[PDB]
RNA sequence: GGAGGUGGGCUUGGAAGCAGCCAUCCUUUGAAGAAAGCGUAAUAGCUCACUGGUCUAGCUCCAUGGCACCGAAAAUGUAUC
């Protein structure tokens, strides 16, 4: 779900910036995948 | 939301400004407040819009508003009527229709003031303006 | 709370421009008298900014406050003290910065004009409360007259008796003897309560 | 009963303490007490290295921390848990 | 493990959730409820108790009856035997300094309530008045 | 805070100066069911006071006296209790049943205090047969 | 472990924590809300606020702020030092 702003939203859900933008990635839901 | 009774009416758009009145602020009527940090303009449609966005908000929250109303001004209003004319036009030949009002908003005037129960449920509903608003404002308080 | 403070010898911007800029408060002690007259100083603006919020009251200025006014070198030299009320703070509108810090002496125990607040404490236990009543504060601090020594710290009122449709005027408060309100008169109400929608 | 975890990594301060987890009140003199367990030696980490676990017939899975705590510690409470 | 409901005393055990609420324990029903015919003839009819059944996993299980709940028992010994909607503003009952001290003792003597003295109690049980819509006489 | 945990040792500490014997159990892994089981024992029963309290605190209550020899009891999981000073035993005999009936528990007891001395199990009898302190040695 | 009043009270052909409302109150008191999320035709359960020791050590958020990052796609060929 490419965004301009990502959104934790299950407190599982964490940031990571590799590559140079941040992904949130969150381990309970494969729902709350992000990338910025 | 519409100075509707009679006024001089065409008014002179007139530049923004760089600065509100020196002395800094405190707040009129309730507990918490927001202030306009950079100065600008506001559309009466706009300021409403986050009305209608704070109004439903305590509303919503009934859980922290059915006690009894949780009590909110808003303390801009409309004052100047943006005129313009139609979408195609050879410019001249007189001045717009009066389309929409709108209000000057200084570098501290309080848009927002208010007394809901919650601190919590009050700064929550603080960043819920600044999205559906034009300009950058800030939470401040009593 | 010993506030610390050094000279300054200015007017308006210019100068006042770069003791901010650095990190400093133009500040002004002076008599209640007329010239007026007293030493101009510059605070710290470390020690000002911190100490407003510290206090936790945007009128922190209701409470007398102790300067060393350091004249030398070094961390301080003891100097000339003073013994002084801030009267006003002019905080800047931009974000929250501070821009002038004003002092009167009192240090004589000669009477001021000074600023309490009107905290609201019954709101546990109050009938119209308790019916859900909620209630336009009309006033929340006020001036009172009065000495230096026995200031107060601030009026803590008593709305535990807010009866449903009652109101505490200006007279209710819990004042002190030659702190003569006497600057209002009594009939302004400090709040009510109103039972509006359950 | 079942079976013990013991695991362990010689990067991380070492004590005294884990060694004695591994060479008595564990060890084969041990499971002459607690032999239907087969106490062997394993060489990988889990958490904080020295993490000594047990996992009982329905698992009560009673373990203790690193170097610094005291061996005698580990060894009872993998027993009691 | 170990719970403690609130099922009466000459019936069985709670009919509806009869199947998954227990019997997902293990839990042996047949002969737990002739156990427990048992210790309702032993005990007295007619007075909904609390029962704290412990299970286990050998295919051994034990249920004790200690007490009756006794703020139900102040319904039943009063006549309104109801659990209002606002416990604040409809009061059922009249309760007395006499009746509340039997309750409480005959409770005492069970396991129900580890307090030792007569005014703990007394307090437990007016709290459990005022949970619900109780007016203690005094 | 601060003034809670002074507030506990010296309600502790009061308790430690009307009791005559006292016996200090690990009470790790266990339910608050069975806790509630043995305090209808130890309390209706044998009239005992139990605690659950932190070892740092309790040295404090035992710093006042007598109970100075239970300082290395307090490692690990701590449940004291103090019974009554007109009541011989029973708290410890009834420890020991509750100990031994419920192994899905392990709790691994500890060591109990009279005259003054903590004493071991197999001790146990031969220290409260001689009433004054050392009268073996 | 997140207890027993408790499966609260109500709805309900089914609601115990979770289709859904009142209620936030009882007590054990090691914990505990009339269980947070998920669901189970109700269940149960988790884990959740809420746990004892061990950890063995400088940790965490408040902003004054400074320079970074992301949003930031055009036409012949880099083509915005």
């Amino acid at each position: 779900k490419v965004r301009s702003s990502v959104k934790k939203m299950c407190e599982f859900c964490k940031t990571v910036k590799r590559r140079g933008r941040v992904y949130v990635i969150c381990s309970s839901n494969p729902k709350h995948k992000q990338r910025q | 939301l519409y100075p509707k009774r009679t006024k001089y009416s065409k008014y002179r758009k007139g530049r923004c400004s760089r600065g509100c009145k020196p002395d800094g602020t405190k707040l009129g009527f309730g507990r918490y407040g927001i202030k306009s940090c950079k100065a600008g303009c506001l559309s009466y449609r706009a300021i409403e819009a986050a009305r209608r966005a704070i109004i439903g908000h305590f509303h919503r929250a009934m859980s922290g508003q059915f006690r009894r109303n949780g009590k909110i001004w808003v303390r801009v209003f409309a004052d100047l009527p943006i005129t313009g004319k139609p979408t195609e036009v050879r410019m001249g030949r007189g001045k717009g229709n009066p389309t929409g009002w709108i209000a000057r908003v200084s570098t501290g005037q309080i848009l927002f003031e208010m007394d809901g129960v919650s601190l919590a449920n009050a700064r929550q509903a603080a960043t819920l303006a600044a999205h559906k608003l034009c300009l950058s404002t800030k939470f401040v308080q009593w | 709370q010993t506030i610390q403070a050094i000279p300054r010898e200015a007017t308006g911007r210019g100068v006042s421009a770069r003791d901010r800029t650095i990190g400093r408060i133009p500040a002004v002690v002076f008599p209640q008298s007329l010239v007026s007259r007293k030493q101009l100083l510059t605070a710290d603006k470390k020690q000002i900014k911190s100490i407003i919020d510290s206090v936790g009251l945007p009128f922190f200025c209701s409470t007398t406050f102790q300067l060393q006014i350091r004249a030398g070198q070094g961390s301080s030299t003891l100097v000339e003290s003073g013994r002084v009320l801030p009267l006003k703070v002019h905080r800047d509108e931009e974000t929250g910065k501070i821009l002038n810090l004003v002092f009167v002496w009192a240090d004589d125990g000669e009477k001021l004009k000074v600023d309490v607040p009107v905290v609201f404490k019954g709101l546990d236990h109050c009938p119209g409360l308790q019916k859900g009543g909620n209630l336009r504060t009309i006033r929340s601090t006020l001036k009172l007259l009065g000495p230096a020594e026995h200031i107060p710290s601030k009026i803590e009122v008593d709305v535990s008796n807010l009866d449903i449709e009652d109101k505490v005027l200006l007279q209710d408060v819990v004042f002190h003897p030659s702190l003569k309100l006497l600057s209002k008169n009594e009939t302004m109400p400090v709040c009510k309560i109103v039972a509006t929608s359950p | 009963l079942s079976k013990v975890r013991i695991e362990f990594n010689t990067l991380d301060p070492r004590l005294a303490s884990c060694v004695e987890f591994l060479a008595q009140c564990n060890a084969r003199k041990a499971k002459e007490s607690n032999p239907n367990c087969q106490v062997l030696v394993k060489r990988r980490t889990d958490e904080q290295p020295p993490q000594i676990t047990v996992t009982f017939v329905n698992g009560v899975e009673e373990a203790f921390d690193a170097a610094a705590t005291s061996a005698q510690s580990i060894r009872k409470m993998i027993l009691d848990k | 493990a170990t719970i403690r409901l609130t099922v009466p005393a000459g019936g069985a055990r709670p009919a509806p959730p009869v199947g998954p609420a227990l019997g997902q324990y293990r839990l042996n029903l047949m002969a737990f409820c002739k156990d427990f015919n048992a210790r309702t003839q032993k005990y007295k009819p007619d007075t909904p108790m609390a029962v704290t059944i412990t299970a286990f996993k050998d295919n051994s299980f034990e249920f004790t009856v200690k007490s009756p709940t006794v703020s139900w028992y102040i319904k039943k010994a009063a006549g309104v035997d109801k659990g209002s909607t606002r416990p604040g503003h409809l009061s059922v009952t009249t309760l007395s300094v006499r009746h509340v001290y039997e309750i409480a003792k005959v409770k005492q003597t069970d396991p129900f309530c580890q307090y030792m003295p007569l005014e703990s109690i007394c307090k437990s049980i007016i709290g459990t008045a005022n949970s619900m819509g109780i007016k203690i006489v005094q | 805070s601060l003034r809670r945990a002074l507030l506990v040792a010296g309600k502790t500490k009061i308790n430690l100066e009307n009791c005559h014997f006292i016996t200090g159990i690990n009470y790790n892994g266990l339910s608050v069911k069975q806790l509630q089981e043995l305090r209808g024992i130890l309390r209706e029963n044998t009239n005992t006071k139990l605690l659950v309290a932190k070892n740092t605190l309790v040295y404090k209550a035992l710093e006042g006296t007598k109970w100075e020899s239970l300082k290395p009891c307090m490692k690990g999981m701590n449940a004291w209790l103090f019974v009554q000073s007109e009541d011989i035993p029973a708290a410890l005999k009834t420890f020991i049943n509750f100990q031994k009936e419920k192994k899905l528990y392990d709790n691994n007891l500890g060591g109990a205090v009279f005259e003054e001395k903590l004493y071991a199990p197999q001790d146990y009898k031969v220290i409260e047969t001689m009433p004054s302190r050392a009268d073996v040695y």
